[PDB]
């Protein structure tokens, strides 16, 4: 699993440092094992339509 | 590896 | 000249060092500093 360029969020979500929205608080979180397993479930569901 | 937004969450304990 | 090179690994290393310097892991427990200071917030995307 590859990740996007880190500079995308720095210039867009953290464009203003004196404000805090729903996106900015969770742009700094990290996933656990079960959450990665759920991501794998989502991708498996996508790759078999219907 | 840390972000300033997680600092508030861990700090508010 | 104080030069900072575009190589990502170096910028990450200075970023980590500055984050340690401003907010160290040791007195973040004892002194219970507030994370709302303008400098510590500015540290988030200062050298990205």
């Amino acid at each position: 699993y590859i990740a996007p360029n880190p500079r995308i969020s720095s210039i867009t979500l953290t464009q203003r440092i004196t404000t805090t929205g729903p996106f900015a608080i969770l742009t700094g979180s990290t996933p656990t094992a079960q959450q990665l397993n759920d991501v794998r479930k989502i991708y498996l569901a996508l790759m078999f339509p219907g | 590896l840390l972000s300033v937004f997680a600092l508030q969450e861990i700090m508010q304990k | 000249k104080i030069v900072v090179t575009d190589d990502a690994k170096k910028r990450y290393k200075i970023r980590l060092q500055r984050f340690r310097t401003h907010v160290p892991k040791i007195k973040v427990l004892k002194k219970l500093i507030d994370p709302n200071r303008m400098t510590v917030r500015n540290l988030e995307n200062q050298f990205v």
